């Protein structure tokens, strides 16, 4: 009996949660849909270069941060088995003595 | 006592998706559907007795405050999977967690409650091991406290 | 991955139209129908969280590398309209597919993310949805398909 | 300045692949704190029995 | 930080395009080197060697311009002022005066570090203008090098 | 004993720097700076033993199979920071292990080899040293550490 509690509970646990994801995609794609469908309404005759011309300087900044960041995080990763190896070294010792 | 306002939220997105009506009114079946998907384990007897309470309260139907009260009584319960897992050990012939699941479905039809064709072979597929193979009912107790 | 040329163009026109001037810095509001006007869908709890990053710059002003990371970050997760298949007709006890409109409404009612009623009667009018009739999952497929 | 378009257009397809990067490393960094973490602990309670 | 402003980089571009004159943004060592001068800060060899590495990482040794981002900003955290150059050059002299014969520049130069080539030492006899008899000052080519 | 390529190739660009004129026959007093900043760590009576062996070879002047052969000689000398804080301590009047700058200048000055008051005060330059108050004993065993 209490088998067949653990299984009524998991069977609908499960369904529930099928249930929120399920709901969670129906919405987002509905979403999706209707956005699409407002972009379809907003085309309109062309673009103009000159807005990306401009930008173009900021995504020169954007990816001057993005080696920089890359760079620290491998710095931080360098310390980082640093310190792993550190601590593994002295308990293993610590441990076998 | 007083639940967490985040339980309560979840409460009531609960009975609004069980509700088919969308009056806010829960019948026996949804609400032995919604006390085994809340998460907590409800006993068939304990089922039962619910909703002798809710007949109690009458009309057959539950509205929010009963089901923020029930909310309570559930909350109240607690579950143990250290305990199901020994009953599992005790369970299996063998005992050594490995038991065949042909015959585990076959017993849990006819001990306890007669569980559905559709859930046996639902459980026998989620098992994902071959019914005449040895299966771990550990893994379920797992996988109970993985929720 | 490597992408084409045309689809740059796609996001470049995307970006000029959506900027109701010609200054640029669409404001974060329409920041998530940007990234849905690429025909990929970011869940609520990401726009937030992307919100919540773009932040950090603030002002409330969106820039194209800044959309290169909106759509990056959502390439990340990749699905198919199998899935929302799958999902749509879970949900159904039949199984069929087949669902009453009044069920989809308090289906769109019970989200977590508040959904207008408005905008669901707009899609039933734009999916020609029966209110007494089920509803074909595969009818209102076509268009998620389509999108 | 066609070869100046042509490798701006380029430049905007290499921002992408960087944010990838990015993630990827904040995926491993987050990883290893928790391994860190979880190693730590391990061996202060061996440590201590 | 120190976004660069958009004169800097399309002169940079400009720059980039002129030296190719295939124009179609491939990259070579040697063209790695001329970029990596261009830019104008200290470039080090063993940095120039880990670069080529990382553009044989894409295969070929052939890069546009987004190598160039990489390079330049990996080159940004790099800080150096013409008068710590200066000033630092006091220890090559022994005496310390700073008037120094241009011969025992000329040897360091060919001996010490990496092996420069005579051109290059022709060359710097010639621009430093400097009699290899009189002990000159290598700050009067410092200066004209801080003019840059 | 024979060392690597690497080892040679380094001790021969310090014999090119130390070689103000390229001829490959170095003085003893310029040879006894390429042996320190070599990196070996040479007595100074020692020192005075190899220029006594390179007198016995002739000229005064070094050549870099003789180099080699005293480098050969040379690599089996090792020392440990220990001793040298020892040594310190005992240099350290009050024996807590911190001694005054003026006082250690005058205690290494008075006896054993006069080293110059220039290079004294490069010792207090570049570590740190306080001239007046006590020196720590971590600066020399940094110091000694980078050698």
């Amino acid at each position: 009996v209490i088998i067949q509690k653990r299984v009524r509970g998991w069977l609908a646990r499960t369904h529930y949660k099928r249930t929120m994801k399920a709901i969670v995609y129906l919405q987002c794609c509905f979403r999706r849909m209707m956005a699409k469908r407002e972009l379809k309404k907003l085309k309109i005759e062309a673009r103009s270069v000159e807005r990306y011309k401009k930008l173009h300087i900021g995504m020169e900044n954007k990816i001057m941060q993005l080696q920089r960041k890359v760079d620290e995080q491998n710095k931080d990763y360098k310390c980082l088995m640093e310190k792993l190896t550190n601590l593994e070294g002295v308990y293993n010792s610590e441990t076998e003595k | 006592d007083q639940l967490t306002e985040e339980q309560i939220a979840e409460f009531k997105e609960a009975f609004s998706l069980f509700d088919k009506d969308g009056d806010g009114t829960i019948t026996t079946k949804q609400l032995g559907t919604v006390m085994r998907s809340l998460g907590q384990n409800p006993t068939e007897a304990e089922l039962q007795d619910m909703i002798n309470e809710v007949d109690a309260d009458g009309n057959g139907t539950i509205d929010f405050p009963q089901f923020l009260t029930m909310m309570a009584r559930k909350m109240k319960d607690t579950d143990s999977e250290e305990e199901i897992r020994e009953a599992f050990r005790v369970f299996d012939k063998d005992g050594n967690g490995y038991i065949s699941a042909a015959q585990l479905r076959h017993v849990m039809t006819n001990l306890g409650e007669k569980l559905t064709d559709e859930e046996v072979d639902e459980m026998i597929r989620e098992a994902d091991i071959d019914g005449d193979g040895q299966v771990n009912y550990e893994q379920f107790v797992q996988m109970m406290t993985a929720k």
